[PDB]
């Protein structure tokens, strides 16, 4: 079991990773549930305290900071879900059992509702009035996919060796580098995405 | 990320204050904050320090590195070298701004400190500009930027990354 | 919280829902007709074989096939050797706004027609971008609270996006340093709705 | 606002209502009770209380269930930030920094 | 009743509640509100601040808020009237009153539960005893009633002002150990506002200047190395023995000399020989004309070294002995330096601005914002407006004195502004009219020959509304170097209107400013004459 301070540390780490990643990252139900529970317990405890105290104000300020971080993180995830909904749903549909999910159940319900609402609107406003063979729009092709070739700044948390930098399509130009702990690099996201997933690097 | 959020991150750094009130140990989710006793020093996060100062409850103490001699040596070293040198704090610019804007009455020689921090900032920004120009002109695929702070990266990061994305797409046009 | 669908013109295919891409593909492109085209003579009744026409890029892309059955495509003068040599001399003085607002996006999509000059078009587009980067970066990050009409006059659509990003970064830091970044303000849309 | 409603088509209004319902459901599902309304807390917090000035007449505004305050133009109130954020974002209140 | 302990009876009582602030429209009230706001925001006190400009506005606001609040603080209003009768509150409501107006109404003085006066008991207050004013029949009861009538009439004859409310608030802040330098500056500005408007005597001003000098020394006195290491961005307040000239550091010395009522009145600059006298004064100084006509900041530094002493000496030669006044200045940054009277004039000009695009509650908000160092641009804008207002005042004074518009009735002087006057619009608002009337009386007393007319008070009228035919009427007491600054025109006006049955409105918090139906005017005046002669 994590200490509460470590829990807030992981919350901030996920916040920044989601803020800079070009795609929807992996869901973290434990972090969200634990943080919400911590906020609820702190609110209850403060309800037992007197209003005039300095301690109550300090506790409230800390809770405000935690709440802001959680809200911003969830907003970022929701924006990504709305931007790429067909592809998010497709990835979730065909996921292997062992592999971790990128959607919480509630996010999944939200995404399904978003897709159905948008499709029904498009059908009812224009597509039903088009010629019979033009009535189907494949939303999978109409909505752009995440661009995984984006450049990101990262800080190394755990040393990594033999990372393959590919400057272009030509193989002969590709070379290899080392990532040392504490070092900071600017590199394409596609090369280092598994390291973001495992926690070896932090996106800044 | 915007500058307000980098400042939010910077506000988690620990500083020392002398309170004029008494309070028992506080069990914050982030971590315990020791008992507060009038006239005695105690370590707290920067956000709480600024709040207590604004409410006339504490007096702030400058960090150890906020010293004119040390800062002058650091500025000279930064000007002499070619890469980025390690900074006294990962949020030196934000800490300087907040502390000197809110507690200059508590920090002697605040004007000199501000000027030295400004000198360091200007030198490092110029080094980052040279790095970006070299990245684009020489057509690099990767770069190393050690000892560079979050605020420095955030000042021009979006522009550089967007330019690099466009340049990569232009470099990979001919691949079918 | 409003983010239009972004351009995909520099990639292998353009984005279906991108307004910029639709406007870019509206632009014309010289073609030569390789087959008689009945019942469309009114719009250009048959169009004779070998006729020379200007078609929108989307229409040319639709009719084009690698074996050149319906039509063959010719490059606009802007992407031919004569202008490529002018670009190499000094790419900073050419007005890419007048020579096609979507200069890079249009040139990128021309590579779909498998011209013998594909390698030269590609190399020219890259060098032009590299040769213009420093000026774009400097002007965007150092023109503060000033008139920029002369600084963006010659930039194309893709470059104007970078310039706006650079100005945004400069403005945000200036606001933070002056202490204006902490006030809670009316949303951007509310300001443009109720005060414009 | 009705001004904005005027531009939308009826089908667009139906889409907006459906989206609003879905967002409310998701926000309700996050926490034990009432969940978390992630439409608030749009900027990092600085102070627990703030000073607000009324930019227009708005009438009664509930501070706590027991007590309300009348919003009339050019009056000033010292209030918790989380109760004023929404009205500030709508252009009803202005945040005064001194 | 009076409050003895401001910490225990007022601030600790209010700290835990929600409070409503009614703030009047004068600079001293604004400074008091600033100090109180700083204190409340330190302690997370939920407060509502409502600007009010007159009795009708206050009554309307109270009606709007009486249900939602139980604690009200009135700043510079409510002490001279029977508040419980005007407001008709509930028995549980409590009114804290921090008001400079005197005398205090007897009903307010002797209320145990609802009226609490934040007034120092050391002030000039001679309240009648409870028995004589609150309680064989012909022998005693009628005698007691007649005596009460006499004592009440004597007690409520003259209107004056007590200690500044900003100073009371600063004393409260010092008691709480929450007093900062900004609070001290606000207190100084409040006292200077009292001085600039002739609300207090010279002796009281000097006494309060000494009181504030002690606080300034406590807050700003440090040794040489401490001064060396202290950042230039920290505010510094200094006691100064400076000049009476108005805004002279933000204007040219020539313009300041021409537009300061003191020098302008003594040189008779509205006359043709006054300009020659001013030229003689400048020649006696040795200041080149081109230098004195240049902006003070751009003037050559060599002339500034001993400017105050040389000006004092030359003025002494020319019959002005009061060129130098004890005041304060505030410095911050490299650039920003202000004298207290400059801030007072800028705030007044922001509040009484003639730009009618913005309402008066809008003009109040601008004035209140200007007092914060974050809104420095507003302060500079107010300085420009003050320059314009001073020029307009001098032009109006010249027009009044040259045309012999100040005519002496028997007991008082009468001057009336007409709609044909160019700048009349700038003086329709009551505060501007009052200040103009005081400046005009000073100029007239300096420039008249008749000895009797020098010892008379002044009554001044100006048009208010051309729709309703209303005129604003102000009355001010005689202008003398040792004047007690006490005014009897409020009761005289109320007694004239009652005897003549005119249509008068009392809306200003001062009883010497009234609104009258123009047609009644003539009639009114005769009664007033008969009443004062």
């Amino acid at each position: 079991v994590l200490t509460p301070a470590e829990l807030i540390e992981r919350l901030e780490q996920a916040w920044m990773n989601e803020k800079f990643a070009p795609e929807l990252l992996e869901s973290k139900p434990e972090i969200v549930e634990c943080v919400m529970e911590q906020l609820e317990h702190m609110e209850e405890n403060l309800r037992r305290a007197k209003r005039e105290d300095l301690k109550v104000s300090i506790h409230q300020m800390e809770m405000e900071r935690i709440r802001y971080v959680l809200s911003s993180y969830l907003r970022c995830r929701l924006m990504k879900i709305e931007k790429f909904f067909p592809h998010v749903l497709e990835k979730e549909k065909t996921r292997p059992e062992g592999e971790p999910s990128s959607l919480s159940p509630e996010e999944l319900a939200f995404a399904r509702e978003f897709m159905a609402n948008t499709e029904s609107y498009l059908k009812n406003v224009a597509l039903k009035h088009m010629p019979p063979n033009l009535q189907k729009v494949d939303l999978f092709r109409a909505v752009p996919k995440p661009d995984l070739d984006s450049y990101v700044f990262l800080r190394v948390r755990e040393r990594q060796e033999n990372i393959l930098v590919e400057p272009d399509t030509d193989e002969q130009r590709d070379y290899v580098i080392d990532l040392e702990k504490g070092s900071q690099h600017l590199i394409r996201y596609k090369t280092i995405a598994p390291l973001v997933a495992s926690g070896a690097v932090q996106l800044i | 990320m915007d500058a307000a959020e980098v400042e939010f991150l910077a506000e988690k750094e620990l500083v020392t204050i002398i309170p004029n009130f008494s309070l028992d140990k506080i069990y914050l989710i982030g971590g315990d904050l020791g008992p507060f006793n009038p006239g005695l020093p105690v370590e707290v996060p920067l956000w709480l320090a600024i709040n207590l100062k604004q409410r006339q409850k504490c007096r702030l103490l400058p960090p150890e590195w906020m010293d004119v001699e040390k800062l002058e040596k650091m500025r000279d070293h930064e000007r002499k070298e070619e890469t980025f040198t390690p900074m006294p704090s990962p949020y030196y610019m934000e800490l300087t701004k907040l502390l000197l804007n809110h507690a200059s009455d508590n920090i002697p020689k605040a004007d000199e400190i501000r000027t030295l921090v400004k000198d360091m900032w200007d030198t490092r920004i110029a080094k980052l500009r040279v790095s970006a120009d070299s990245f684009v002109r020489q057509q690099e695929a990767h770069a190393k930027l050690d000892n560079l702070t979050l605020m420095e990266i955030n000042t021009s990061g979006t522009f550089l990354t967007q330019a690099l994305n466009h340049m990569y797409k232009l470099r990979t046009n001919l691949q079918p | 919280a409003y983010f239009r669908v972004e351009s995909g013109a520099l990639g292998p295919e353009e984005n279906f829902l991108s307004l910029d891409d639709i406007l870019m593909s509206h632009e014309k492109l010289p073609v030569r007709t390789e087959t008689a085209m009945p019942r469309l003579g009114a719009f250009f009744n048959a169009v004779p074989q070998g006729s020379k026409l200007e078609l929108p890029l989307w229409l040319a892309k639709g009719l084009f096939d690698n074996k050149r059955r319906i039509l063959s495509v010719e490059l606009p003068k802007i992407y031919q050797e004569g202008w490529r040599t002018v670009f190499s001399a000094d790419p900073n003085v050419v007005d890419l706004h007048k020579m096609g607002p979507h200069f890079y996006g249009f040139g990128s999509q021309l590579l779909h027609f498998d011209s013998p000059e594909n390698a030269d078009i590609s190399q020219s587009l890259l060098q032009t971008f590299i040769g213009r980067f420093r000026r774009i970066m400097d002007s965007s990050q150092n023109a503060y609270n000033e008139d920029t009409s002369a600084l963006v006059a010659r930039l194309d659509e893709m470059e104007r996006g970078l310039f706006q990003t650079g100005q945004k970064g400069l403005n945000d830091f200036q606001c933070w340093e002056k202490g204006q970044a902490s006030q809670i303000t009316a949303s951007n849309l509310v300001q443009n709705y109720k005060k414009r | 606002p009705n001004a904005l409603r005027f531009h939308m088509a009826a089908e667009e209004m139906e889409w907006f209502n459906n989206y609003k319902r879905s967002l409310a459901t998701y926000m309700r599902s996050l926490g034990g009770d009432e969940g978390l309304d992630i439409t608030q807390d749009m900027k990092p917090p600085k102070s627990l209380y703030i000073e607000v000035r009324c930019l227009k007449d708005y009438g009664e505004f509930e501070v706590d269930d027991g007590t309300s305050v009348l919003l009339k133009k050019n009056s000033q109130h010292f209030l918790p930030r989380w109760k004023c954020e929404q009205l500030i974002r709508q252009g009803v209140l202005e945040h005064i920094l001194s | 009743m009076f409050v003895s302990d401001f910490r225990k009876e007022f601030y600790e009582v209010v700290q835990s509640q929600r409070v409503l602030l009614f703030v009047a429209s004068d600079v001293d009230a604004l400074c008091a509100c600033k100090i109180l706001q700083a204190l409340f925001q330190c302690d997370h006190v939920q407060y509502t601040l409502v600007p009010v400009s007159g009795w009708q506005e206050l009554e309307t606001a109270f009606l709007e808020h009486k249900e939602q609040f139980h604690y009200f603080i009135l700043i510079n209003c409510g002490a001279n009237v029977d508040l419980l009768d005007i407001l008709q509150p509930d028995e549980d409501t409590i009114f804290f009153v921090c008001d400079t107006h005197r005398p205090v109404n007897v009903v307010n003085v002797y209320n145990d539960t609802q009226i609490k006066l934040l007034i120092k008991q050391d002030d000039d207050l001679e309240v009648p005893a409870y028995e004589d004013i609150f309680r064989m029949r012909r022998r005693q009861r009628r005698e007691w009633e007649a005596r009460r009538r006499d004592i009440l009439f004597d007690y409520e004859q003259y209107e004056y002002h007590g200690t500044s409310s900003a100073m009371v608030m600063f004393e409260l802040a010092w008691m709480l150990s929450k007093d900062l330098n900004d609070m001290l500056w606000w207190a100084i500005v409040g006292l200077t506002d009292q001085w600039v408007q002739d609300k207090i005597t010279q002796m009281k001003y000097v006494t309060d200047v000494g009181v504030l000098q002690r606080h300034v020394s406590r807050h700003n006195h440090r040794n040489e190395d401490e001064e060396n290491t202290l950042s230039v961005d920290c505010t510094r307040i200094s006691f100064e023995y400076d000049l009476r000239l108005v805004l002279y550091q933000h204007w040219s010395l020539h313009d300041s000399l021409c537009n300061t009522s003191y020098t302008a009145a003594r040189f008779k600059l509205w006359s043709v020989h006054g300009q020659k006298r001013l030229q003689e004064f400048l020649a006696d100084m040795g200041l080149p004309l081109k230098q004195v006509k240049q902006k003070f900041q751009a003037m050559d530094i060599s002339l500034k070294e001993n400017l105050r002493e040389m000006i004092e000496e030359s003025a002494n030669k020319f019959g002005m002995k009061d060129m130098r006044v004890q005041t304060f200045s505030i410095h911050f940054g490299f650039k920003h330096k202000f004298l207290a009277s400059d801030v007072v004039f800028a705030t007044m000009s922001l509040m009484e601005s003639p730009e009618k695009d913005g309402s008066g509650t809008d003009h109040f908000i601008q004035a209140l914002d200007s007092l914060s160092r974050s809104n420095l641009d507003k302060l500079y804008h107010g300085l420009e407006l003050a320059k314009k207002q001073l020029r307009a005042t001098q032009q109006t004074i010249a027009s009044c004195l040259c045309t012999n518009l100040v005519i002496s009735q028997g007991p008082f002087l009468y001057c009336s502004l007409m709609e044909g006057t160019p700048d009349v619009m700038l003086f329709s608002r009551p505060a501007s009219l009052s200040l103009l009337s005081k400046h005009l009386l000073k100029s007239f007393v300096c420039s008249t020959k008749n000895r009797r007319c020098k010892l008379l008070p002044l009554v001044m009228a100006a048009p208010l509304s051309m729709e309703h035919g209303t005129v604003t009427v102000v009355g001010i007491p005689p202008e003398t170097d040792s004047s007690d600054r006490k005014n009897f025109f409020g009761r005289a006006f109320e007694k004239a209107a009652e005897s003549t049955s005119s249509r008068m409105l009392h809306n200003h918090f001062d009883l010497s400013v009234i609104e009258l139906k123009a047609e009644d005017r003539s009639k009114f005046l005769d009664a007033l004459i008969s009443l004062l002669s």
